[PDB]
């Protein structure tokens, strides 16, 4: 992923991170939950150790990644760890939160790949972070959408990313508390690499002295693909019922377990 | 240089050379006492520790509707 | 033991006072003169105290 | 009206920000200030409807998150605490919008600044009007995002970039603990609306209450800058001055205090969390009071004085005294904002200098600024019958009034903190106004005394006062700093006052101390703060301008030098945090990227396979010499091996071992 | 707009006139010299450079300080620096 | 003085010292829009608020003049004796 | 060398004293004492001892360094430094398609 | 690799190609360049870590000394705990919840 999601053309990257990562998640709801319930419950601690390790290791390496597209690619790894832990929670809110996070990741990673692999890359021909600084001064429209996208990546409330992270994290916590507590540290570290990357590119001084020419701001095309993606994350972050209402009944069918006075009615 | 014409950038050779070293560093990894110890610590020890802790506390606690006169412990 | 340089820490504080003669004396004299004398600086340290005191005395009768 | 309070500051913010080009500078200021002032009037009306008539108002609009047991609505509750919090937040925000019209008149980005000012107000209102924990968390993060934007407002400055990251990340550390506490509430009670949690709190498992209570205490620590998670707030002084008065002194720093008071029906049933609140507040009082005396920047002194007052509130919350915690929060917001705005007047008057070492004089140059700064300072030191007197001093005797060792200990601790509050309060007013001029000619050179000949019409810049928008808020906040505490103590304290009978604040009867505070506290310990205040002020004022060498003798002692440096360097926390936490994380990432992902994982993975298999492929291909006699022997040896394996009934494990051995040999060249 | 030539010279003129180590206040001109025209030793110049930076509220770096051996040189440095107040 | 800046940079918040000649006219429209939305929000609030105690007749409670719950109670309570 | 450094160390000595001594009049007495020390060593000419004389003074300024030395607002490390920095290039971007 | 020096230690007043980063254009960079420039964790140079540990310990030691003095000398409670008829038991939530002091063991 750190190779393919970076070397891909921009349209390839959007498809690869927005839809192709979601295949393994939808695959869990068809291939593990209904037919391997006993193995899934008995092995959740192995799944959770891997998911917990992935959340910390990917977060720390994202903080030290100097290719802008590679940094957005590595944050996908950290977010996918949370939906993977939510999908093995065997709780309604963890399972719905996993689907919610998967969807919210698709809008946010699409927007951040457009910002890096399509706006910065087309203008400079480079993907190295060392050459960017203070872009807000000359590109206010880019910095406005880039910031909102970086809040989505940090799971800021009013994005669908907070709703999915919260529900996924609650289910992971309730299934296995130590794994949820470590996974919760993502609320600190996703903010760290999102805010760090935003500050170094949009803020952090005047416009970079490596730019010989001045840069134009977003073209109408760039504006309206970012605006559309930002629209979906915010509207669904305020009314996530638009997806949850169509999720509740079917997602009930993949839960495994019983209550003592609720089961075996006569 | 990459399809569409981009803006003129003062591409600093030192920074470009640093970027090339990072892309090619995998070609020069070697097993040493230091690298083996670090790799073993990150890949085996820490994950197996979380795995052991997750194993031993699986099913230990439940909070739902626990009142005074009850225990969080289930096991 | 005395240092190679002739700096004594005890003597440094002994010379921490207003000098009898200073080559910059007239350049810095304005910082202590009329507007910035002790009296003028602290004259209005409690702005409305006199007016309040007079009014309070007239109220206490 | 109750919804109109919520949306009006948001509406102005989107016009100021997303249509600044349409309305310009003046249109942006007119719309935002108008939209905040109108909201403030409706807040005053709300305070009468809800608080004085004890009619809480519920409003629910649409559901936010609906999953089985969790139903979180976009819903707002107005109760006595809600309208109590809205009074300082709306009034100070209205006076800071107005003050900014003058203060930032020469800034090139007025529209964006006033949009941020109005967006912060809206997030604060959401935070206190929400009827459930998660909607409050939105305003909790809302104010955090607005704080990050306003600290980094001058974004070409690197140090303001570092400060904005510090505020965003440090608060996110407390956000992580608040999230787990919300998770613990959801896990135990099925959802997080306030009524449900507070109705079930007396019955839930006592260990569960501790987990939730400690979790929401740590979140409160970060937002209210208590000793553990305090470092961001002093660094937040990098923003423009009206931001410090509004966001980091009066309203957002009080969100942690609001969280504990709103959670009082739950945390009352946990003495553990109360005792941790009690000591944490006391530590924060002395910790910051010590540091602030050794600060060279006026905003940094004032920031550490905010941290010491917020500790007093948390201390009060630890004595089950939420009404007195709320009283101090409201009162402090008035006079501490006055100090910040008065400081901003000084910093404007002397061309942006912020160092005490270059002030002096100015007493005749900024008489109005000095007066209100003096009025605010007497409120801060709880001088008798000032506004701050009625809140702080009651907190102290309440600590004694709870006749316990912890209560007595915090009293002594907070008394020493009060001593150093007086010390740095003296330090500010004297070094700015009362001392000799340590700044240059330009600050004090007046046109009355002839100095220039041809450049006489201009070129004087004598460090004068500000304009109407700069000075009107000072006069208003000065009046609140004198009478507001007296006018309102019977509401917040009373003695059997029933202002909070909607259960906004819950005080369990076993936690009552107020009777003993009123009657059992000896008179000596009641007036002890005033004796200390009236004497160390004499001691401080005498040590300067009369002595002035003794402190110097202390400074140039090795003992004093080390003491001065330690407190000036803020207990070395930023040093130790940067060394062993921030740089520790960066080096962990460096190892992971270099030794594992671009290292061992490549060699014990694809890259090692590529190296070895290419070598293996080339060595096997060496056998293909195209010598027909050699292939003939190869067929023959293969024939015999097949004959041996079947004839001797060989163990299959032997055959696999043989194959692995053959790959081993073909691994080795030659 | 910014700083003018008349202002800086007058401010520097009163600065050097207040220094008792100047041989004669009547020797003070726009193109005066510290070493010969005014009679100032190595230490006195470092003290005057400190004074110039204090009056105009600016920091003069060491490399630039060496260049300021004349009243004219000081005025040029002050006019060049936008920050001086 | 005031800082120089590029005139080609378009920013929705205005840019550097932005004030159109028609700023009062534009401010008038937006303020009118703000009033219109606020009034709609006011109408929603006055219909959907919930109380469990009503104010006493002689007390200053201006919401009694627009909130549906209290208006119904006051109208019904006027039918006495 | 060996002259610029000494003159540099003279300014630093006076600045440090004023950093610790905020009162100018008290600092004035301090300032002449420090200068008097420089005069006592003006007649030294041996390079072997000259550079040793400079090494000791630097250590002295390390031993008594202020935790927070004064900086003018516009100086690097000052409060107003880099507050509203202008865009480095004021030319419009060249016509390119993106 | 050059020496791993944080650029905050470079001279601000040097004629830098990039004044903000205190860097000349083509000078060689360390591999940790991303965390060695101006926008990076500030290095505080007031005290070495061991001395700082000592000064922090002294404050804690001095703080604990005050607590011991307080523990030796803090007054006894000067009023009998307030009693409530019925212990407010019903209005505090019944026997399932916590109640008030009522003719209980003395304290
Ligand atoms: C931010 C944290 C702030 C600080 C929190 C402090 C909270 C304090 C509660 C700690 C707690 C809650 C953990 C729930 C976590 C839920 C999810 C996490 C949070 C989600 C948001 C963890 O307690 C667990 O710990 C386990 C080991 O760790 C133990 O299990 C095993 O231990 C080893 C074999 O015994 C094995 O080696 C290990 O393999 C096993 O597993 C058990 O002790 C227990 O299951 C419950 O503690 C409880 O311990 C018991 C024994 O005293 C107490 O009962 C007492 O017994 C009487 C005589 O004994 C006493 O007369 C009486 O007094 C009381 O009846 C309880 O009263 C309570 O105290
Ligand atoms: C839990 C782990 C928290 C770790 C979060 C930090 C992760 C690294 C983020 C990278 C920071 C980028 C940066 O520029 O740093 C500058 C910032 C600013 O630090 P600074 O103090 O060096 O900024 C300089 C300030 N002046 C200019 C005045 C000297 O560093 C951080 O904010 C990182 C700390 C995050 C908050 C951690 C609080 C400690 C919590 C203690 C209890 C646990
Ligand atoms: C959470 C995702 C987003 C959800 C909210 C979506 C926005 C809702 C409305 C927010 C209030 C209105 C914002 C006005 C925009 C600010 C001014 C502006 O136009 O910037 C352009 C300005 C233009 O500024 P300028 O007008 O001064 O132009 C000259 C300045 N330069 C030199 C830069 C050109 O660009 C910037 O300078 C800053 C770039 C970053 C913009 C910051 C984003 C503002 C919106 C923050 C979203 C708040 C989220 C709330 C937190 C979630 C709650 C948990
Ligand atoms: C922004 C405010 C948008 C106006 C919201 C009020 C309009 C309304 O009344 O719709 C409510 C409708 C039914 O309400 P419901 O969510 O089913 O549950 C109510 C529980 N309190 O529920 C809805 O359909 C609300 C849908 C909200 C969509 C908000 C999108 C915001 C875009 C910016
Ligand atoms: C009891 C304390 C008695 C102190 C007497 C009052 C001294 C006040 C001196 C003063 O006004 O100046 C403050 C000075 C720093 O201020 P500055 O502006 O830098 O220089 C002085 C300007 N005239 O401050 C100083 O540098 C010296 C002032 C005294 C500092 C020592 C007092 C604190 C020592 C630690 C006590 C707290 C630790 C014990 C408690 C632990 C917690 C329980
Ligand atoms: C009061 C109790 C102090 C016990 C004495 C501890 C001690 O010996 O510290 C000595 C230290 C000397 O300072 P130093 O820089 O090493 O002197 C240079 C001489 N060539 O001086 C110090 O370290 C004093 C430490 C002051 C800062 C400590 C933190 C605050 C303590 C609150 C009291
Ligand atoms: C899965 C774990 C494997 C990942 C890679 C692990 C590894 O260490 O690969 C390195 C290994 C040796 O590579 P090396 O020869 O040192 O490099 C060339 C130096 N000039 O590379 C190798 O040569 C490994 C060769 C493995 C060949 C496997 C053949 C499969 C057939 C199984 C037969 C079963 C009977
Ligand atoms: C799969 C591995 C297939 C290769 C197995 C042979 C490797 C052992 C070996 O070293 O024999 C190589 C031999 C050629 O002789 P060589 O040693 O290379 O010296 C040539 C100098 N001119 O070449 C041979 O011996 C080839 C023998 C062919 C028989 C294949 C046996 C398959 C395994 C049966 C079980
Ligand atoms: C600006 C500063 C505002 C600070 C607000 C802080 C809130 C806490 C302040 C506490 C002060 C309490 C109010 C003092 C005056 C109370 C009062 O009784 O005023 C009289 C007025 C009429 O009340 P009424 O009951 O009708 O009297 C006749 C009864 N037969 O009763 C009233 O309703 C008059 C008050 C009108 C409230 C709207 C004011 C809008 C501004
Ligand atoms: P002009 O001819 O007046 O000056 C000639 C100079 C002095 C520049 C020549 O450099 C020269 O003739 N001297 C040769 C170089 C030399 O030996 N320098 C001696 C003076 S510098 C030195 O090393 C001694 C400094 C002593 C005074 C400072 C000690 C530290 C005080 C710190 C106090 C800080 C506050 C507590």
């Amino acid at each position: 992923l750190l190779r393919a999601h970076v070397e891909s053309p921009l349209g390839g990257s959007i498809v690869l991170a927005a839809i192709v990562l979601k295949l393994s998640l939808y695959g869990v709801f068809r291939l593990i939950l209904p037919i391997l319930p006993q193995a899934s419950l008995n092995l959740t601690y192995i799944v959770y150790a891997i998911g917990a390790i992935t959340v910390l290791y990917a977060s720390f390496s994202t903080l030290r990644t100097v290719d802008v597209k590679e940094l957005i690619a590595y944050s996908s790894v950290a977010h996918a760890a949370i939906y993977l832990m939510g999908v093995f929670s065997n709780t309604i809110q963890g399972l719905e939160g996993a689907i919610l996070l998967g969807l919210a990741h698709g809008f946010v990673s699409s927007g951040l790949f457009i910002c890096a692999g399509g706006i910065l890359y087309d203008r400079t021909g480079t993907r190295l972070i060392y050459f960017f600084r203070g872009l807000t001064q000359i590109m206010p429209l880019f910095s406005l959408f880039f910031f909102i996208l970086c809040l989505g990546n940090a799971g800021t409330p009013l994005t669908l990313n907070f709703v999915g992270e919260f529900m996924s994290l609650y289910g992971t916590l309730e299934r296995l508390p130590i794994a949820g507590m470590l996974a919760s540290t993502s609320i600190i570290f996703s903010a760290a690499y999102s805010i760090y990357m935003y500050n170094r590119i949009a803020f952090g001084g005047s416009v970079s002295l490596y730019f010989i020419d001045c840069f134009r701001d977003l073209t109408k095309r760039e504006f309206f693909i970012l605006f559309t993606l930002v629209s979906f994350t915010v509207i669904l972050g305020i009314y996530p019922s638009f997806v949850l209402d169509g999720l509740h009944y079917n997602i009930s069918s993949v839960v495994y377990g019983i209550e003592p006075n609720a089961s075996y009615l006569t | 240089m990459a399809g569409l014409q981009h803006y003129k950038i003062a591409m600093d050779p030192a920074l470009v050379r640093l970027g090339s070293m990072i892309s090619n560093r995998y070609k020069y990894f070697r097993w040493t006492k230091r690298t083996a110890l670090v790799s073993f610590m990150y890949v085996v020890v820490v994950p197996s520790t979380i795995g052991y802790l997750a194993y031993k506390t699986d099913g230990l606690w439940d909070l739902r509707a626990k009142r005074r006169g009850d225990l969080i412990s289930e096991r | 033991k005395p240092n190679i340089t002739g700096f004594d820490m005890r003597e440094f504080l002994r010379h921490t006072k207003t000098p009898t003669y200073d080559p910059w004396e007239r350049h810095e004299a304005w910082r202590y003169t009329g507007r910035f004398s002790r009296f003028n600086r602290f004259k209005g340290a409690l702005p409305g105290f006199g007016i309040a005191t007079v009014a309070f005395t007239a109220y206490c009768v | 009206m109750y919804l109109s309070i919520i949306i009006l500051p948001l509406l102005g913010s989107v016009v100021s920000g997303f249509f600044g080009r349409k309305v310009g500078v003046s249109g942006a200021q007119l719309i935002t200030c108008s939209s905040v002032i109108i909201t403030t009037i409706l807040s005053i009306i709300a305070f009468f409807e809800v608080g004085f008539n004890n009619i809480p108002v519920t409003i629910n609009i649409f559901r936010w998150i609906d999953s089985e047991w969790f139903i979180i609505n976009w819903g707002f509750q107005y109760d006595s605490l809600t309208v109590s919090m809205l009074i300082p937040v709306l009034i100070i925000s209205s006076l800071v919008h107005i003050y900014s019209i003058s203060y930032m008149s020469s800034d090139p980005h007025n529209q964006r600044f006033f949009s941020y000012l109005s967006l912060f107000t809206f997030m604060m209102i959401i935070l206190v009007t929400a009827n459930n924990y998660l909607l409050m968390f939105v305003g909790w993060e809302g104010v955090g995002v607005c704080s990050y934007l306003l600290v980094s407002f001058w974004f070409t400055r690197i140090a303001a970039n570092q400060s904005s990251i510090s505020a965003f990340l440090t608060n996110r550390v407390g956000d992580c603990f608040l999230t787990v506490g919300m998770f613990a509430i959801l896990w135990s009670l099925g959802n997080l609306d306030y009524a449900t949690v507070f109705s079930l709190a007396p019955y839930i498992n006592s260990n569960v209450v501790i987990i939730i209570g400690i979790c929401l205490l740590i979140g409160a620590m970060a937002k209210s800058s208590q000793v553990g998670l305090h470092v961001w707030l002093p660094m937040a002084m990098e923003g423009p001055t009206p931001v410090s008065a509004l966001i980091h002194a009066a309203t957002m720093v009080t969100a942690g205090v609001y969280l504990l008071m709103r959670s009082s029906p739950l945390i009352e049933y946990s003495s553990t969390v109360l005792l941790l609140c009690l000591w944490l507040g006391a530590i924060t009082t002395v910790f910051s009071s010590l540091i602030g005396l050794f600060q060279q920047d006026i905003k940094k002194v004032i920031a550490y004085s905010t941290m010491s007052q917020l500790g007093m509130m948390v201390l009060s919350i630890g004595l089950s005294s939420y009404n007195i915690a709320l009283f101090h929060l409201v009162n402090h917001a008035f006079y501490k904002a006055l100090l910040f705005l008065g400081a901003g007047s000084v910093i404007h008057a002397v061309a942006d200098n912020q160092d005490f070492r270059k002030f002096g004089g100015l007493i005749s140059y900024l008489p109005l600024t000095y007066s209100v700064m003096l009025i605010a300072s007497l409120s801060l030191v709880a001088f008798p019958f000032m506004t701050g007197f009625y809140s702080k001093d009651f907190i102290l005797e309440s600590a004694y009034g709870q006749f316990s060792f912890s209560g007595v200990a915090v009293y002594i601790i907070a008394t020493i903190g009060a001593i150093f509050t007086t010390l740095y309060s003296v330090k500010v007013l004297y070094l700015t106004f009362l001392s000799n001029p340590n700044g240059p000619r330009t600050y004090y050179r007046l046109a009355i005394d002839n100095f220039f000949s041809a450049q006489a019409i201009k070129s004087y810049k004598p460090a004068h006062e500000g304009d109407f928008f700069l000075t009107l808020p000072l006069v208003i906040l000065a009046l609140f700093s004198i009478f507001f505490g007296f006018i309102t103590k019977d509401i917040f304290i009373g003695l059997g006052s029933n202002f909070f009978v909607d259960n906004s604040l819950f005080i369990h009867p076993i936690h009552e101390i107020m009777i003993d505070t009123e009657f059992a506290v000896p008179v000596l310990f009641k007036l002890l703060p005033f004796i200390f205040t009236i004497s160390f002020s004499v001691i401080a004022l005498t040590l300067s301008e009369l002595l002035s060498e003794l402190v110097i003798y202390f400074k140039f002692s090795r003992f004093g030098y080390n003491i001065f440096g330690f407190f000036n360097q803020r207990f070395l926390i930023e040093f130790f945090y940067n060394k062993y936490i921030t740089n520790l994380i960066l080096n962990l990432g460096g190892q992971i990227t270099k030794i594992l992902d671009k290292g061992s994982i490549e060699l014990f993975g694809p890259y090692g396979l590529e190296r070895g298999l290419v070598k293996l492929s080339k060595n096997i291909s060496s056998l293909s010499t195209s010598h027909v006699t050699t292939y003939a022997l190869y067929i023959l040896v293969g024939f015999i091996l097949y004959l041996i394996y079947n004839n001797l009934l060989l163990d299959y494990s032997y055959l696999l071992l043989i194959i692995i051995l053959l790959l081993l040999l073909m691994m080795i060249g030659e | 707009e910014g700083l003018q030539k008349v202002e800086v010279y007058e401010r520097i003129k009163s600065l050097l006139a207040g220094f008792d180590k100047v041989n004669d206040p009547n020797n003070i001109t726009e193109t005066a010299h510290f070493a010969n025209d005014l009679g100032l030793d190595s230490l006195d110049t470092v003290e005057v450079v400190m004074a110039i930076e204090e009056e105009f509220s600016i920091e003069i770096p060491d490399k630039d300080a060496d260049q300021i051996h004349s009243v004219d040189k000081a005025i040029e440095y002050i006019l060049r620096q936008p920050d001086a107040h | 003085p005031k800082i120089p800046y590029p005139k080609h940079v378009w920013s929705p918040a205005g840019g550097w010292y932005a004030q159109p000649a028609n700023w009062k006219q534009n401010t008038a429209i937006f303020g009118l829009v703000i009033f219109g939305i606020t009034a709609m929000v006011w109408k929603y609030s006055a219909e959907h608020e919930v109380r469990h105690k009503m104010p006493e007749p002689d007390r200053f409670y201006p919401s009694r003049y627009w909130v549906k719950q209290i208006k119904d109670y006051e109208r019904a309570q006027k039918e006495k004796q | 060398s060996n002259r610029q450094a000494a003159l540099s160390l003279y300014r630093r000595a006076l600045k440090l004293a004023l950093d610790w001594t905020v009162h100018r009049n008290l600092w004035r007495g301090q300032a002449l004492y420090i200068r008097s020390l420089f005069e006592k060593n003006r007649n030294v000419t041996d390079p072997r001892l000259q550079r040793a004389l400079l090494k000791e003074t630097e250590k002295l300024l390390e031993k008594w360094k202020h935790p927070d030395p004064y900086c003018p607002p516009t100086a690097p490390g000052g409060s107003k430094y880099e507050r509203n920095l202008p865009v480095p290039n004021l030319e419009p971007p060249p016509p390119l398609k993106f | 690799n050059p020496p791993r020096i944080k650029r905050q230690f470079r001279d601000p007043h040097a004629d830098w190609w990039d004044k903000q980063e205190r860097r000349n254009f083509g000078e060689p960079v360390h591999e940790d360049h991303d965390i060695l420039g101006m926008f990076s964790p500030y290095e505080y140079t007031w005290i070495t870590p061991g001395k700082g540990l000592f000064q922090i310990g002294l404050f804690i030691a001095s703080f604990l000394g005050l607590c011991y003095v307080v523990k030796l000398t803090y007054p006894d409670r000067v009023s009998y705990p307030r009693e409530f008829e019925g212990g407010l038991e019903r209005e505090l939530g019944g026997a399932g919840a916590v109640r008030a002091f009522l003719c209980l063991d003395d304290e």
